[PDB]
DNA sequence: TAACAGTGGCCTTATTAAATGACTTCTCCATGATCTAC
RNA sequence: UUGCUCAAGAGAAGUCAUUUAAUAAGGCCACUGUUAAACGUAGGUGAGUCGUGGCUUUAUGCC
C-alpha cells in the first residue's frame, strides 16, 4: 500500500533570528511575507530544516553522500556519482546531478516554510562591535521574533528505498539539531513541543497548519477552529490521527471532550510516548 | 497639469527639502578634519527605504525623516494636500515617488 | 441521456510554487497573469492537474497506457496503439497520434489563485564557501488557496462506471507538480460546487471568490449566490460540500433560501458517496 | 468628503494647536537674552513621540499634551469625536498622524 | 555631548523550442457559320 | 440627358485532437551602546434620574 506520514510540528516559544533575508545595509533582516489577515509574519525556509535533518543524520552514524564538514564549513560526496540503496541523505532528499543509475531522484522527504505563529510586528537588536575606535562595521541591527514557529512535512514511505529509514527521519524531526541561524546571539531550539501525525494511506492531508493564535501577542497556542470542525464533522478519521505535546493539555482541558470524536485519537501528553507508538504501528504497516 | 501630478511633484520637492534638512545635520554632527558624507549617506537613506514592509513601518519611517528634515516650505503651503497623499496610497508608490525624489535631489547640492 | 458533471473545487490554504514559468536569469517564475481586478494572480495549469488524475490513476491498479516510471522519470507506453476501451488513461484523458485521437471525457480549466501575487521571493544559497554560479537563486512562491474549474462528459466515456475512480482522483489527488521538496502543497479540496446535470450549461465555473486581498476567509460568492436564488442552477443539481458549508449556514435567511435545499455536506466523503449513489442510479451502473 | 479624512485633517490642526501653545509656554519658561530655540523644540517633541513603547505610553503622552496645548477652540467643537479617534485606531497610526502635523506646521508662525 | 550605518561570496547549473494535414470548390466564353422565320 | 441608360462575387465551411517546467539546494559564520555624572530649586482638569428599604430618637447620618 501507498503510506503517507504528513505533520504539522509547532515549536517552542523563544526570541528567533534563523533565517535571513539579503545582506541589504548594516540591518539584517528576517525572511518576511504576508501569511494571514493581511498581516506579516516571520518565515524559516524549508531547505534549513532539510539541512537540519541532514546534519542530524549525519551526527548519529548513518551512512550519507554529503558530509557536512563542520570545520572548514565545506561539503563533500563520498560518492560522485549518488546511490540512493546505499546513502541515507540520497534516498530522503532526492539529488540533482545536472552537471553534463538515474541522475535525479524526487525524494521522499516534503516539507513547508515554517510559519511564525505570531505576527511579526517590531523587534530589531540593536549590535555593536565595541571598543573605542569606530568603523564601518561597528554598529549593526539584528531582527528577532519572539515567537512559536509551525511547519507542515509529509513522507512519502514507499518511495523510500529503504522502508526502515523513515524512522531515524522521524527521530530527527523530534531531536532536530539547531536550524541554520545566529545560535550565537539567539539560541533557537526547533524541537517539537506539539505534534499533529497523521499515518494514512490517501494523499488527502487537511492537517497543514492547525495551529492558530490567541491574543496575537502572546506565546498560547491552540489548535485552530477549523482543524477540529474537521475532526468532528467525520472527515479526518481519528485512528490515523496522532496528536501529542503540550497541546493535549488544552485539547483535554476542552468542554464535552470525551463526546467529542477527538477522544478516539491517538493523544499522548508525552511526545516520546506518542513517538513510540506511531513507530510501532508503522512497523506493522511496512512489515518492518 | 492635472491635481495628481503637481501633488506628485510638490511631494517630491518636499522629500527633497526634506534630504537636504536631514543632510545638513549631517554634515553639523560631523567635525574635524573626517570627511563628511556625501554620497553614503544617500546609500544609507536608500538602504533605509527598502528596509521596509507593511504600510505601518514605511509611514512611520517617512513621518520621522520629514520631520527630521525641520523646515520646509512646499509642506508648509500645502498641509491637506501631502497629508492626504501621505495617509492614502499604497506605501510602495510613494516609496517610488521617494526614491525618484532621491535620485534626483542633487542638483540643489 | 447526456450527464455532464461540472465542478469548480477550492484547495486548502498554504504556501504554493507549483508551476514556475521559465526561469527568467537567477529566479524560477512563479506562472502569473492578470484576472478578474486586474491584479496578478499566480497560476497553475490545467495539465499539471490531469498529470496528477493520471497518476493517482496508475498508483491504483487502474490499468494506464501511460506509465509513470518514477524511477528514471520517464514515461512508457504499455501499447503503441492507443484502446480507450481497455486502458483508463486514453478513455478519460483522449490522446493524439500525430488514428482515432479520441476527443478526452474530462475538460479542465486552469487553477487560478484566489488572491493577487504580491511578490512572495524566497532566497535560497548553497551551504558555505566555494560558492559557485548556482549558490544563489531565488524561488517564487504564493500563500493564497488555488481554485480550478473541471468539467466531465460521463456519456463520452468508453466505459461508464470509469467517472467514479475520477471523482476518486479529484477528492484525492496526488502531488500536483511543483517544488514539493521546499513548497509540499496538498491540492485536495476544502470546498467543492458539483453540478450533476444533464445539458451543457454550467453557471458554477470560478465561483469561488474572496479578494480581501491578503486572506484566506474565502467566502463562496455573491454572483454564484444570485444566481441560485434567481431560479436557474435548481438545487436539487448542486451539490456542496467543504468547509464553505459553515459559512453558507451561518448566512440570514439561509433557511428560507433557495440554496437550502441543495446537497450540502460539511462533510466532503459524504456529499460524494450521496452524489456517486445519484451518479450510479442515473448511469445504470 | 469621507469624512474620516476630516477627522484626520482636524486632528492635524488641533495637534498644530497645541504644540503651538506648548511652544508659547516653553517661551514664557525661557527668559534673559538667551535666543529660545525653535527648531530644538521641535526635535524634542520628536525623540519624546518616538519615546514610547504602546499603548499606555504615547496615549497618556498625546492625551498630556493636548491638555498642556491650553485653549484650542478646534479641540473645543471637536472633544467626542477626536476622544472616539484616539480610543480607536491603532497608536502607530495616531503617532504618524502626529509626525505629520509636526512636518507641516510651520507657517503659523 | 560621539562614532559607527557591515565587513564576503555567489545572481543558476540541463534540456527541449513542436509534433499533421489541408494552401479552394462552381459559374458567368466569344464569335462566326448556319437554321430558320418573315 | 454623360463609352451613358440596367448591373449583388454570391451561396457553405469548428484550427482541430494530446502534452507535469519538472527534478536538488542552510544567507551562513563574529560582534557589550564601553566610561562619568547631586534636580536643581517653583508651568493644571470634560457631565444620570424620578415618590423610603435594614440600623440609628422624627432628627441626622451609616449599609
Amino acid at each position: 500500500p501507498n503510506y503517507y506520514l504528513y505533520g504539522t510540528v509547532l515549536t517552542r516559544y523563544g526570541l528567533a533570528s534563523l533565517n535571513h533575508d539579503i545582506r541589504r545595509g548594516n540591518k539584517t533582516i528576517l525572511q518576511k511575507g504576508y501569511w494571514n489577515n493581511g498581516k506579516i509574519h516571520s518565515f524559516v525556509g524549508s531547505s534549513a530544516i532539510r539541512w537540519a535533518l541532514r546534519f542530524y543524520l549525519q551526527k548519529q552514524g548513518y551512512l550519507v553522500n554529503r558530509v557536512w564538514d563542520e570545520e572548514e564549513h565545506i561539503n563533500r560526496l563520498t560518492s560522485e556519482d549518488f546511490d540512493p540503496e546505499k546513502f541515507y541523505d540520497d534516498d530522503i532528499f532526492g539529488f540533482a546531478l545536472l552537471e553534463s543509475t538515474p541522475n535525479q531522484r524526487m525524494g521522499a522527504l516534503g516539507m513547508n516554510m515554517a510559519v511564525s505563529l505570531t505576527p511579526y510586528d517590531g523587534a530589531v537588536k540593536l549590535g555593536a562591535k565595541s571598543g573605542r575606535e569606530k568603523d564601518s562595521t561597528s554598529l549593526h541591527f539584528t531582527e528577532y521574533h519572539a515567537t512559536r514557529y509551525q511547519y507542515y512535512f509529509g513522507i512519502d514511505a514507499t518511495h523510500l528505498k529503504d522502508f526502515s529509514r523513515i524512522l531515524p527521519m522521524i527521530d530527527g524531526i523530534m531531536n532536530l539539531p539547531k536550524v541554520g541561524g545566529s545560535s550565537n546571539i539567539f539560541n533557537y531550539p526547533f524541537c517539537p513541543d506539539s505534534l499533529v501525525f497523521q499515518w494514512t494511506n490517501h494523499f488527502a492531508s487537511y492537517i497543514s497548519y492547525c495551529f492558530e493564535y490567541c491574543d496575537p501577542k502572546s506565546k498560547e497556542a491552540k489548535l485552530s477552529q477549523e482543524f477540529i470542525d474537521e475532526v468532528e464533522c467525520g472527515q479526518i478519521d481519528p485512528s490515523k490521527l496522532w496528536i501529542g505535546g503540550t497541546i493535549v493539555k488544552d485539547l483535554q482541558q476542552l468542554d464535552n471532550f470525551e463526546s467529542s470524536p477527538l477522544n478516539k485519537a491517538h493523544i499522548y501528553r508525552n511526545r516520546n510516548e506518542m513517538i513510540e507508538a506511531l513507530k510501532t504501528v508503522i512497523k506493522r504497516d511496512l512489515g518492518l | 497639469n492635472s491635481e495628481e501630478d503637481k501633488q506628485y511633484l510638490i511631494f517630491i520637492k518636499v522629500f527633497q527639502q526634506a534630504m537636504k534638512g536631514n543632510f545638513a545635520k549631517i554634515y553639523a554632527k560631523t567635525e574635524e578634519g573626517k570627511d563628511p558624507p556625501i554620497k553614503k549617506k544617500v546609500e544609507r537613506l536608500r538602504a533605509e527605504l527598502n528596509y521596509c514592509y507593511d504600510e505601518l513601518s514605511f509611514k512611520e519611517y517617512l513621518s520621522d525623516f520629514l520631520v527630521r528634515g525641520g523646515l520646509n516650505k512646499y509642506f508648509n503651503e500645502h498641509q491637506e494636500e501631502i497629508a492626504l497623499l501621505i495617509k492614502k496610497s499604497p506605501w510602495q508608490e510613494i516609496r517610488i515617488w521617494s526614491l525618484l525624489a532621491i535620485a534626483s535631489y542633487k542638483p540643489k547640492d
